[PDB]
């Protein structure tokens, strides 16, 4: 595998978004992954609709602004036949009437692939071969809220009890040695003002820190 | 999780 990967440098990733006061990070993680795969398939980067997922995927197990799961969102896109663009179905950060329109669809999936749970080497293979990957993490910490620079490491982090969906866009290392001071490149949905332009470096191969490889998945397009 | 801005 490569010593480092950054899909932002290849055109796969949209600008940082902001979920605001709505528990919809699972929807932003899923649109991020679908945006990568649609770009790998077509050459066109198109922002996708988190609101379409928030309002329409209750049957699959999601709860809108009260929580959800990325695999359930990819299940909805498969069963539904499509997903609208952000332009056609804008984000308002509240639960609303499902307004899915097939004529405005710009994405599709046939299902999804799961990364083996707990395996940071399996997550590394998926990021290097596929594109950005949806992942769950434990973000419930003041140290994460106020993150600004450096490789994030928090003793209080759990690898099993998770509460937030994010997007792994790459991995890297500090220094000249590719085998130490490693990190995951993670895109958040708290706006570009949060963190380092909306991103965070999470410690890599430090015993699955904050749960990043516990529940990882990507859409099949 | 939420925290926005
Ligand atoms: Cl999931
Ligand atoms: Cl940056």
């Amino acid at each position: 595998l490569p010593k480092s990967v950054d899909w932002r440098k290849k055109g796969y990733v949209t600008p940082v978004k902001n979920q605001k006061q709505c528990g919809s990070a699972w929807a932003f993680s899923a649109t991020g992954a679908l945006e990568g795969q649609m770009f790998r398939k077509t050459g066109k980067l198109v922002s996708l609709s988190e609101q379409n997922l928030v309002d329409c995927s209750r049957p699959q197990g999601n709860q809108g602004c009260n929580g959800g799961f990325m695999a359930r969102a990819f299940q909805y896109v498969k069963e539904n036949g499509g997903l609208d663009s952000e332009e056609s179905y804008p984000y308002v950060a509240v639960d609303e009437i499902c307004k899915y329109r097939p004529e405005n669809s710009v994405a599709q999936d046939t299902g999804f692939t799961v990364v083996a749970p707990g395996k940071e080497k399996a997550l590394m293979k998926a990021v290097a071969t596929v594109g950005p990957i949806s992942v769950a993490m434990d973000a419930g910490h003041s140290s994460f809220q106020f993150y600004k620079s450096g490789i994030y490491f928090e003793p209080d982090c759990s690898s099993k009890n998770l509460d937030h969906g994010v997007l792994v866009v790459g991995y890297g290392f500090e220094g000249a040695n590719s085998q130490n001071s490693k990190y995951w490149l993670v895109k958040n949905s708290w706006g570009p003002e949060w963190g380092s332009n909306g991103y965070v470096k999470i410690a890599k191969d430090k015993n699955n820190h904050c749960g990043i490889a516990t529940a990882a998945s990507y859409p099949n397009v | 999780a939420v925290a926005e801005k």
